[PDB]
């Protein structure tokens, strides 16, 4: 074997026991452990597990403070070298150079891998969790001083690297594609005439594309810190989960805009054209794997004001009813089909974030923060591995960018959509439902007639792209 | 056998998720993974009758307010939950009930009012206020403590009985 | 879906990280930050089949040769990279191939020889020499450019096809 440092001079040398670490029943997987044992494994010398570093850096704040974490890794980094062996002493004692066989093995198989792994944690920490440092000036000073005190040429490469990364984070991403983006499509509204932009005047293909770019960017901007600890559900959610809430609010706003466009179109024939156009937008969302978009349409079609318009849906062509029905089936039985579909497509895609939120919340409150063993209170690391597994899935879909051209004015149009106006939720919600009752009264009241409100052709240009440029 | 589709509704942070977890999960296992199938189903015996409970719980998704109608329409019975230390959540009950009546297109929908104790904070809604509100709607009132597993089964079983007697 | 554990090895500075990040994010990293150990995940459809790629980006700097054996035992396929404007990196290939063969104790390990930085004009390694070495190993040789994306998908996906058929 290989003798480890004395447990009296190096705390990370205490042997494993049922009192400080528990493994799951092919690297070892930690079920629970003390903070000391968690950090030892975080920087273990025997095997690798980059999955562990992300999990830990993402979740440690509930069971360990940043300042303390830094103290522990620096302490981990400071490994005392072993005393000369009997063979070495005999050589030194004769005036010659010791072979130091064991010392050299210890540096190669224990010290180096442990120190490199400590440095790896530091780099990732500063690189992807810089907010800890932004919120604590002294924490950053201590890290910069630690990194600057590291001597030896066997580390200079990484020391220099981390020092530069830290400085880049204090001062303040191009994309290359296989093929070229498709040509932007226009319908009734022409380029530059933002005043004519509306649901039926913009090309349905371009509506779906621009909204997908928009929704993709909102999705890609959600950081794990906005999810861990279920902070989006607490009183300070606006402060802790701003990007997540921006994304959800955009989705809600778009669903209400679809509902409003439908019920405010009193004339039956025109309303049919409006519903039909929205289902075509849905069709493009599906082709683009924009599941969030698909569900915004489904939620709209299933809202109280819209769901009850039987006369309208009766005139929708059968092919479109099927498209809407298949989309609706994705959510049935707790999203069984959606989950299967998401796991089978080829990204880029825009997942529905709702599912993730529910799973994180349940994982967080369905598992204890600590496990007790022989009176000892161990950190329940399995609970953290589960939350990190979910945040990791979210991140995997945040990597692939869409190969579509942004159209400044259309993007602006959709960013400024405000269906509710300055009206409160309850009032607006009631307004939509009352409009629904007006345009299609409850039985046995007869269906009235209403005048046309659109002065331009209602024929859809379709959702098949054209190829000229 | 008969399957009952039950929906848990209420403001965020009132413990809807804990209630569902306490009812469904295995209480004598170290780890819980909601990412596994059937974490919403539970076969139980109520008044000698064996049935399947399907809990439609979307806790954590409260901000998706436009998706509410769709999530509610599929339920047969509803648990209207509020936190006893949060007066706002209690006052929101009225609108949740109205929304349920609108989506189910009925003036007599099976539902139970649930007052849940989330922590050790001070209680701001007394039982008498809740019992009076429940009486005004013609529905049962059940107080629970998901954390200590008190009243959980009672809340859901009372709703199933309400559905059966409908 | 099927999971595949790919490992990217080669001398320091050849572009192991740039190839990986270009594949994962469609972004070219111009900075040179020496890797210690990094892992990436990618869902992609290859030959009509959906799969999850686990990519381990290793350290080229020899000051971490001790940790090597640790990642070769778990890997199912290896991308052996050298830069076409660096003869020493090409000569280091032989050593990586022998370590992999030893550790996994097999003369039939799935791998692809990759000559990176084909956008540069100062070539010091001829395609023919790399091709001869690839044939001696019974593996394909793919030239790439993490900068322009040229050949990047080809290298990784060909490796996936070799693991699938192995
Ligand atoms: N022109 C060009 N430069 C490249 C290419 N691939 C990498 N580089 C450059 O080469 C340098 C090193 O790349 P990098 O990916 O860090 O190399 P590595 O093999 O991961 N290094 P290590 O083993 O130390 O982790 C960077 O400056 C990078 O931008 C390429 O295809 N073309
Ligand atoms: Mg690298």
């Amino acid at each position: 074997q290989m003798r480890l440092p004395s447990a009296d001079v190096y705390r990370f040398a205490e042997p494993d026991s049922e009192e400080n670490i528990i493994f799951e029943e092919g690297i070892p997987i930690i079920k629970a452990g003390t903070v000391i044992k968690l950090i030892e494994r975080l920087t273990y010398h025997m095997y690798a597990d980059p999955n562990f570093v992300r999990t830990f850096l993402t979740t440690y704040r509930s069971f360990c403070k940043p300042q303390e974490l830094l103290s522990l890794i620096i302490e981990r980094f400071e490994i005392p070298e072993p005393e000369p062996t009997e063979a070495d002493r005999i050589a030194i004692e004769n005036g010659d150079q010791p072979l130091s066989a064991e010392l050299k093995r210890f540096r190669k198989e224990y010290i180096q891998p442990v120190q490199l792994r400590v440095l790896n944690v530091c780099r990732h920490w500063v690189e992807h969790h810089f907010y800890d440092f932004e919120r604590d000036a002294y924490l950053l000073q201590r890290m910069e001083e630690f990194i600057g005190t590291v001597r030896g040429k066997a580390m200079k490469k990484w020391v220099e690297s981390i020092t530069k990364i830290i400085q880049r984070k204090k001062i303040a991403h191009n994309i290359t594609f296989q093929s070229s983006p498709p040509t932007v499509e226009w319908h009734i509204s022409r380029p530059g005439h933002i005043e004519t932009f509306d649901l039926l005047t913009l090309h349905p293909i371009e509506i779906a594309r621009q909204l997908t770019l928009l929704e993709s960017d909102l999705y890609r901007a959600v950081q794990p810190s906005e999810l861990v600890g279920s902070v989006w559900t607490k009183e300070d959610k606006e402060i802790n989960s701003p990007n997540l809430l921006k994304m959800i609010r955009h989705t809600t706003n778009l669903t209400l805009w679809f509902e409003k466009c439908i019920v405010e179109t009193e004339n039956l024939e025109e309303r049919v054209a409006v519903v039909s156009r929205i289902i075509e937008i849905l069709q493009v969302f599906q082709e683009l794997n924009n599941f969030n978009g698909v569900l915004e349409v489904v939620s709209a079609m299933n809202s109280s004001p819209v769901y009850r318009l039987d006369h309208t849906f009766e005139q929708i062509p059968s092919r479109q009813k099927k498209i809407l029905e298949e989309a609706h089936e994705l959510s049935e039985d707790h999203y069984k089909k959606y989950l299967a579909k998401l796991r089978s497509i080829n990204p880029p895609c825009v997942p529905f974030f709702g599912i993730y939120l529910t799973n994180i919340l349940k994982t967080e409150e369905g598992n204890p923060e600590v496990l007790k063993r022989h009176g000892k209170e161990l950190i329940n690391f399995s609970k953290r591995r589960k939350v990190a597994e979910i945040t990791g899935e979210i991140q995997q879909y945040q990597n692939q960018p869409y190969c579509l051209r942004v159209e400044s004015d259309i993007k602006r149009f959709f960013e400024n959509l405000n269906p509710m106006g300055n009206s409160m939720e309850k009032e607006f919600t009631d307004y939509l439902f009352n409009k629904s009752l007006e345009i299609e009264p409850r039985n046995p009241k007869p269906l009235p007639r209403f005048p046309k409100k659109y002065s331009y052709p209602l024929k859809s240009p379709g959702v098949r792209p054209s190829n000229p440029r | 056998m008969t399957e009952y589709k039950l929906v848990v509704v209420g403001a965020g942070g009132v413990g809807k998720s804990a209630l569902t977890i306490q009812l469904i999960q295995n209480h004598f296992v170290d780890e819980y993974d909601p990412t596994i199938e059937d974490s919403y189903r539970k076969q139980v015996v109520i008044d000698g009758e064996t049935c399947l409970l399907d809990i439609l719980d979307t806790a954590g998704q409260e901000e998706y307010s436009a998706m509410r109608d769709q999530y509610m329409r599929t339920g047969e019975g509803f648990l209207c939950v509020f936190a006893i230390n949060n007066t706002k959540s209690f006052e929101d009950i009225h609108q949740y009930r109205e929304q349920i009546k609108r989506v189910k297109d009925s003036d007599d929908v099976p539902m139970v009012l649930v007052g849940n104790k989330c922590d050790l904070a001070a209680r701001t809604v007394e039982s008498r206020q809740a019992q009076d509100l429940a009486r005004s709607y013609g529905i049962p009132y059940i107080e629970t403590s998901a954390k200590t597993r008190q009243g959980v089964e009672d809340a859901f079983y009372t709703l199933v009985r309400e559905i059966r007697q409908h």
